[PDB]
């Protein structure tokens, strides 16, 4: 369970994902969300570890 | 890397499929030919510079 | 920002006796007065860049 | 303000008293890497096989029978000459998608060497594959 | 789809990723390795991947597909044709749905509007 | 690591920067008693794999084999 | 960034032993029943399921297989064709998918 | 034997009918002239626009609507 | 004069058609091979028939020869014949490579007993035999590299490791490093 | 219990087609002799794989064959810049340690792949969808929170980015729709009733003449005399068209210290 | 250069030859630009069909056994 | 690892279902060939589509382009 | 759509005809580093 | 002038910049802008090179 | 990404000379 809940920092490269400036010029104005500060990560059942 | 003993240059064609279109029996036909031309290069050089 | 400032080339002297073409050619070069045009970056010599046409024989390592 | 405009959206003071519970999180300077080296038996001389998917040999299953038959078919003048070109382009967009659901390794239908001949009978299943891959 | 005979090599290079492949023009030198006689017009050699296709047809007309087509000049023509249309199909889709990956695109590194500079 | 998508400048494991190094076991009895190298042949498939054979025994009885 | 960097979301305790670095314990780790006690507990469940939980099973297995389809229109087609014309909301209540 | 019934759903027939319509439409497409202009396929644009108009609604905000089992590439 | 044929033009009116012929005719440059002609060209004589690349009869007959065993069969027979091969994972498939590569060692047993009188003559023979092996082995030094053998691609390649995902990624995928130089998370 | 044979066995009817790509007399003569005795030859190797026996690839003399890798200009120098050109030579020269290292993947193509989300993260997504289609969206808050908790954060980043990609691809497909469904100036007021009853073959060479003078025998009976008269007519028509010519525009790339516009290149230098 | 075979077919390279001069030859390339947008749009209108037709759902709990391939070490 | 049961069973399941799809596909082609141009363009068509006839052209109905059964 | 909701903002069809002039930008594989010896 | 107009790819690390998710929770909903696709980079006068 | 990678906005021409690489 500890290794399931062991993550690395910074995630993946943000420059390899869809830009917001590109979506606007395509006809879709993205909506800005807030951080989900309420969720707590937990390990699944033992059969999935 | 085919002439190195225990090479660690794994990215220098060590883990790639490397075929050629030259004569086979390489060390018997092609490699001596490169050495024959080498001997000509230096024997021709020695004759010229001297 | 640091990498960008580092690419602005520095000034490298043209006088060179290490390259045998310049050692011979520069004995016939005529030093002409470089009149100041009001700047502090007049490239009156070659530039300290590996891609410059007068500095390509220099090993930037 | 003092003869200066700093354009900002409307501030929401309700964001001040936002319930933010602190959650546990520990950083371990010095932990585990991705791969590690093992030590086992090693032979002095070995041979590495290469199952090359050249696609130019009709001796093995790497020969793309559908692509060659429908390409040679589109070379001759027919009423479906433009339709065969569209089918070949849709087939090339299917090979471009090497997902866990569309690949030869897991022996998926119309992606493995086993089911290569089925393209000769049903070239219309490329749209089903492209859609199925998007679903999963 | 490329609507011309020539394309800028830099426009198919990645800006934010390592460049491990290029999209080179047709290898005209392979056309001289065919031993037999054939007619080829220079107006068809620059469009992408088509020269390798015509070379394959010339080889499959002179020889067949059995024990005579299997020579180094003919197999490289068929391999290049198959590889060329695969790479171009992938680059074409990537150019259509991921234009921001390539050098020269205004979205690879977007320049901000003046309203974002706070002046 | 290179094939997995991480370009490598330089080479070796003697990190010049801000990283931990591991020099290799000193060939003296003190460290050779505390440490031993990872034997790859000891990393095994979990024996719970053999419990899938229960599916075969039940299928054979259902088919009257 | 250090290459051997990990962000852990559960508390661990590191051993303060010379020449070694490892996780020696987990805080508030509770030991459950042994492998044998779980085995005896599971056998009591499997024995009841074998003796009294096998009647009318074929109908429930068909309903469960129909609900593993991708689209809802295919689930309804499965219930109508294979399960003897069962209703979507009625079969979901039997399987326990209804709130 | 458990999933043989799925081949009886009408969506299989709808899929084949769409493929045959595309075949007949592309067989009717033709080159009209050799002026090296876009009007060399003047009549073919109407044929293909009729096919697209047959399975979409052009006067929508998004005539091509996204669904997870759709076509992107 | 203009000759008519099966291939027609693409113009609505006759003035547009006649204008196209005048434009094409005004660009014609006659190149004749006979002397005493106003348009005479011994070399650089142009042809008057355009060549067209078409699949020949040998082309279409050999592509139809690849599908000969499929025409006598129905689709259900094709699948049951070439697709639904009954699983039998008991064969020693790698015996093909064992007999071939192992034959180098067996050949050396017989070759080391050559009745050649001169020791240095057998030095030449063994050098030629090592050349035959080294085309496959590559590096003559031990613990240095691997041999290189190109094998046929069939459905049974890696058949017993298809279950493992990391083996597929290591063999198939060459990932492209990004600016954030890291292994995917 | 006969071993299964692949389709290629029925093309060649043998497991020992001695295929050698090296087109020299010594190789092809030995291949023909070895091909005939392969049934009784102990030194025989298969080149057609089967269910019971693996096989070898194409032979090149004594070594093995592989096509020339597709031209790739990417390379890495060691001692000096070699200016490697993959189009300057037929066969790619071997890489020497002190000269060059070529790009990876001698035989590789460009594909798109996707990681597989963890099994527990998938089970929570299936439970949410099933609870959604049965009970509705508003009664799936418990299953929605299990996704955010059980699925690792890298999976939630992938799920968030897939939505942004398909949103980008959705707009790109619709912009192509709008350009495709646009009514041009030459098709104003034309419908399916105005389409000619023709098929693809009616626009080919047999029915529609190409725009070349020697595509057929149309101009094979033209003499010099008719050519001179045709020149007089094409020059007479130019007595009305030469009156119009576009004005010389400004050079947008006049400043050399300015990023030039990628304007269309001239047809000729 | 996607839609290769479609573009080659629209240009007429399957039956004839391109004009030998760059002016008309390059105009013929830009002439199919409208048709490629049309043909690509048509190929994106295919209706869906059951995914569980030629492919078992890999997320089914039946495949959680993670069984390996039993081999014979000849 | 992915289940070896899935890989081998799915490989057989897909081919067995393809043989049963081939028979269904033959009946659909046969039934559609006997349909009017009006029916084969309005059935399964978008509700907003108004049918307008096209000139009758000769387009063959070939099951398999290659002469396969 | 077909029993599926994909929430997207209001699409602007006018964004299709956006005049985006292509600008020159060349990549030089093999260039200048930050510091040299 | 060429070295003045010689930039490196990818700019700086976006993760070291102010997040949009953080601004929303702080009370400022940021507005999404489109890419400025019309500006052309040019070199300054020689006195500034 | 290659450590010696630059993006240039103005056209340059490289020398086709052996052992040397420059503008
Ligand atoms: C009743 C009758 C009963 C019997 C009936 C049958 C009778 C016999 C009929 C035989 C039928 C044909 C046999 C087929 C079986 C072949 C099996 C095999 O192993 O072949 C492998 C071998 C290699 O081919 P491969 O491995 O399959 O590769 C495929 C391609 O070649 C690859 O293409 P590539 O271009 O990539 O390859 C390059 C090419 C390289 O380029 C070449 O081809 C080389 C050619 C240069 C040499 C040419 C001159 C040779 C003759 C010099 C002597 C002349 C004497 C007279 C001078 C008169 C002057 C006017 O090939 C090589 O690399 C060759 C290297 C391997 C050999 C080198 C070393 C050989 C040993 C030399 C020392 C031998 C000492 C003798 C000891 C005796 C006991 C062993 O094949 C051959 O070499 C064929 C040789 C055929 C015989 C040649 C004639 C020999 C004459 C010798 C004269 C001295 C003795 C006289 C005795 C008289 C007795 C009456
Ligand atoms: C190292 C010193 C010691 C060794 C010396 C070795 C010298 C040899 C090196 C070569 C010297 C460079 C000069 C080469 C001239 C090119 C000739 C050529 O390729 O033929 C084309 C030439 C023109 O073809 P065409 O059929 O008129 O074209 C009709 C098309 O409608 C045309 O229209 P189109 O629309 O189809 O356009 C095609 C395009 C095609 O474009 C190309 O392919 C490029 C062609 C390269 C030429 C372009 C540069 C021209 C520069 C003009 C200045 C050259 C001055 C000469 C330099 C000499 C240096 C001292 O344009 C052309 O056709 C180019 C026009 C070529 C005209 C050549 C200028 C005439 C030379 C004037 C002097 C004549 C002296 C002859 C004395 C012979 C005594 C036996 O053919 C002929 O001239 C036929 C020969 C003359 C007929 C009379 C029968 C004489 C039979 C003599 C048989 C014995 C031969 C010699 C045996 C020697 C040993 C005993
Ligand atoms: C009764 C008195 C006699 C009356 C009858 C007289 C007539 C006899 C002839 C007819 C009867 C023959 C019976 C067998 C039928 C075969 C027919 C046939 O055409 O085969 C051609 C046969 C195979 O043709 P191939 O396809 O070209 O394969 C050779 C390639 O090099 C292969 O290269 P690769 O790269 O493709 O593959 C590498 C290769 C590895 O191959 C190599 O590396 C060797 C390469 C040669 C050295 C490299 C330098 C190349 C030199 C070039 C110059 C040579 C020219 C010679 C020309 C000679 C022409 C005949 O590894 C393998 O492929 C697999 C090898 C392991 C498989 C199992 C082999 C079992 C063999 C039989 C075992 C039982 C025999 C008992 C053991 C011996 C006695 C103690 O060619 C040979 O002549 C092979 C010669 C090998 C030495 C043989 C020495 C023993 C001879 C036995 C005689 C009887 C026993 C002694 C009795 C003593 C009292 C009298
Ligand atoms: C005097 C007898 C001495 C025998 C040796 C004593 C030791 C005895 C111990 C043996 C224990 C047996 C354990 C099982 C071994 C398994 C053997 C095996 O795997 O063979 C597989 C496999 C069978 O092929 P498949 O049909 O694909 O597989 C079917 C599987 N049911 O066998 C082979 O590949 C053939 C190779 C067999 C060994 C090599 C034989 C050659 C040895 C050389 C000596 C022969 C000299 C004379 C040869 C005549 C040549 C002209």
């Amino acid at each position: 369970r500890m290794r399931y809940l062991t993550e690395d920092p910074a995630g993946d490269d943000p420059l390899q994902k869809t830009k917001d400036e590109h979506l606007v010029d395509l006809g879709f104005i993205p909506k800005v969300f807030g951080a989900n500060v309420e969720v707590r990560k937990r390990a699944p059942h033992d059969k999935y570890l | 890397n085919s002439a190195l003993i225990g090479s660690e240059n794994q990215s220098d064609s060590m883990n790639e499929l490397n075929t050629n279109f030259s004569m086979t029996y390489y060390i018997l036909t092609v490699l001596p030919g490169k050495f024959i031309y080498w001997i000509y290069e230096i024997l021709h050089t020695f004759f010229v510079v001297c | 920002a640091t990498r960008w400032y580092g690419r602005q080339p520095g000034h490298l002297l043209r006088a060179d006796t290490y390259w045998i073409p310049n050692l011979v050619s520069q004995r016939f070069a005529k030093h002409q007065p470089a009149h100041w045009d009001g700047t502090q970056n007049m490239p009156i010599f070659r530039l300290a860049d590996p891609k410059h046409k007068d500095s390509y024989m220099v090993q930037f390592r | 303000y003092e003869d200066f405009v700093f354009t900002t959206p409307y501030f929401q003071p309700e964001s001040t008293f936002k319930s933010v519970p602190k959650l546990f999180s520990d950083i371990l300077l010095g932990g585990v890497e991705w791969v590690y080296t093992t030590s086992e038996s090693v032979l002095a001389y070995d041979y590495k096989l290469w199952y090359l998917w050249s696609g130019v040999s009709n001796l093995d299953e790497s020969f793309d029978m559908f692509f060659n038959q429908y390409w040679a078919l589109s070379l001759s003048t027919s009423v479906f000459q433009l339709f065969y070109a569209v089918i070949l382009d849709r087939y090339l967009s299917v090979l471009f998608q090497n997902t866990p659901y569309t690949n030869d390794w897991f022996r998926m239908m119309l992606h493995s060497k086993e089911t290569a001949l089925i393209w000769l009978y049903h070239p219309e299943l490329s749209w089903h594959i492209n859609g199925l891959n998007q679903f999963f | 789809t490329i609507f011309a005979e020539t394309w800028e090599a830099s426009e198919y290079q990645y800006r934010n990723k390592a460049n491990l492949k290029t999209l080179p023009v047709n290898h005209l030198g392979k056309l001289a390795e065919l031993k037999f006689d054939f007619v080829e017009y220079k107006a068809h050699q620059l469009i992408a991947c088509h020269l390798y296709e015509r070379m394959t047809i010339h080889c499959m007309n002179q020889y067949g597909l059995f024990k005579d087509f299997y020579r180094p000049e003919c197999l490289d023509a068929q391999y290049y044709f198959k590889t060329c249309v695969e790479l171009n199909a992938a680059y074409g889709i990537q150019k259509k749905f991921f234009p921001e990956h390539f050098v020269g695109s205004p979205y690879a590194r977007p320049v901000p509007q003046f309203q974002q500079l706070g002046l | 690591t290179l094939r997995a998508g991480k370009n490598i400048e330089g080479s070796g494991q003697v990190h010049f920067g801000y990283h931990d190094q591991k020099w290799g076991m000193p060939a003296i009895p003190m460290f050779q008693l505390m440490y031993y190298e990872l034997p790859g042949n000891s990393i095994v498939v979990n024996p719970c794999r053999n419990q899938n054979y229960r599916l075969y025994f039940e299928m054979r009885k259902k088919l009257g084999i | 960034m250090q290459n051997t960097t990990n962000i852990v979301h559960v508390p661990v305790h590191m051993g303060h032993t010379h020449y070694f670095d490892y996780i020696d314990s987990f805080p508030k780790l509770k030991e459950g029943p042994t492998l044998e006690e779980n085995h005896i507990t599971n056998q009591k469940i499997l024995r009841e399921q074998l003796i009294s939980g096998q009647q009318g099973l074929e109908q429930n297995l068909c309903l469960r297989n129909c609900f593993k389809l991708s689209q809802k229109r295919y689930i309804e087609f499965c219930l109508d064709r294979k399960c003897g014309g069962a209703d979507f909301q009625r079969a979901a209540t039997i399987l326990g998918y209804t709130k | 034997k458990q999933n043989e019934y799925l081949l009886e759903h009408e969506d299989v027939k709808r899929y084949v009918w769409w493929y045959e319509d595309l075949k007949e439409t592309l067989a009717r497409v033709h080159r009209q002239a050799n002026n090296h202009k876009a009007c060399d396929f003047k009549d073919s644009e109407i044929i293909l626009q009729d096919f697209i108009r047959r399975y979409t609604n052009p006067k929508d905000n998004l005539p091509i609507k996204f669904h997870p089992q759709g076509q992107t590439f | 004069p203009v000759k008519e044929g099966q291939a027609k033009l693409w113009f609505s009116t006759k003035e547009e058609a006649d204008a196209y012929d005048d434009k094409m005719i005004s660009n014609i440059e006659l190149k004749s091979q006979d002397y005493e002609d106003e348009n005479f060209s011994p070399v650089f004589n142009r042809k008057t028939q355009e060549y067209f690349l078409e699949p020949s009869e040998k082309f279409k007959s050999d592509f139809a020869e690849l599908l000969r065993p499929l025409r006598s069969l129905s689709f259900n027979q094709v699948v049951d014949r070439y697709v639904l091969i009954p699983p039998n994972h008991t064969f020693y498939r790698n015996w093909t490579y064992e007999k071939f590569l192992g034959g180098f060692g067996l050949s050396y047993l017989i070759l080391r007993e050559l009745p050649l009188r001169n020791f240095y003559a057998r030095v030449f023979v063994m050098y030629a035999f090592a050349a035959k092996v080294l085309d496959h082995l590559g590096n003559p030094f031990p613990f240095s590299g691997h041999g290189q053998i190109v094998a046929a691609a069939d459905r049974w390649n890696h058949w017993d490791v298809r279950c493992y995902d990391n083996v597929m990624k290591a063999l198939k995928y060459i990932r492209i490093p990004t600016v954030q130089n890291n292994i995917p998370e | 219990k006969a071993p299964g044979q692949i389709y290629a066995y029925d093309i060649h009817n043998t497991h020992y087609p001695y295929v050698n790509i090296k087109q020299d007399s010594q190789t092809q003569l030995l291949a023909s002799f070895r091909r005939s005795i392969a049934s009784i030859n102990p030194f025989s190797y298969r080149q057609v794989p089967s269910q019971d026996r693996a096989a070898f690839g194409l032979r090149w003399g004594n070594a093995w064959y592989a096509p020339n890798p597709y031209p790739n200009g990417i390379h890495f120098d060691r001692v000096f810049p070699t200016h490697y050109d993959p189009l300057a030579e037929t066969n790619r020269t071997k890489a020497n340690l002190q000269l060059i290292k070529y790009a990876p993947g001698n035989y590789s193509t460009l594909v798109v792949t996707s990681e597989k989300l963890p099994r527990p993260c998938i089970r929570t997504i299936q439970n949410y969808r099933r609870c959604q289609m049965v009970n509705g969206t508003e009664k799936c808050n418990s299953e929605a929170q299990d996704i955010l908790a059980i699925c690792p954060n890298w999976a939630l980043d992938h799920m968030k980015e897939k939505v942004r990609f398909y949103t980008k691809a959705l707009a790109i497909n619709n912009q192509t729709y709008i350009r495709a469904m646009q009514v041009e100036e030459y098709n104003q007021g034309r419908t399916v009733a105005d389409v000619a009853p023709k098929t693809w073959i009616h626009g080919t060479r047999q029915h529609l003449r190409p725009d070349t003078m020697w595509a057929d025998d149309r101009y094979t009976n033209i003499t010099q005399t008719e050519i001179n008269e045709a020149i007089k007519r094409v020059e007479a028509r130019k007595a009305r068209e030469h009156e119009k010519k576009p004005v010389e525009q400004a050079n947008v790339n006049a400043n050399t210290g300015e990023q030039p516009v990628r304007v269309e290149k001239s047809l000729y230098p | 250069m996607d839609n290769y075979f479609t573009a080659i077919t629209l240009l007429g390279l399957r039956d004839q030859n391109l004009p030998p001069f760059k002016d008309a030859r390059l105009q013929r390339y830009k002439s199919i630009k409208k048709m490629i947008d049309l043909i690509e749009t048509t190929t994106k209108l295919a209706p869906p069909m059951p995914v569980e037709l030629f492919m078992l759902n890999p997320t089914d709990p039946e495949w959680d056994d993670d069984m390996t391939y039993p081999t014979i070490t000849h | 690892r992915t289940s070896a049961h899935y890989i081998e069973i799915n490989a057989i399941y897909g081919a067995e279902m393809m043989k049963r799809y081939h028979k269904v596909w033959e009946n659909i082609i046969e039934e559609r060939s006997k349909a009017t141009d009006q029916e084969k363009k309005t059935r399964y068509a978008h509700p907003s589509y108004q049918y307008s006839p096209l000139p009758v052209v000769s387009i063959p109905n070939v099951l398999n382009p290659l002469n396969l059964q």
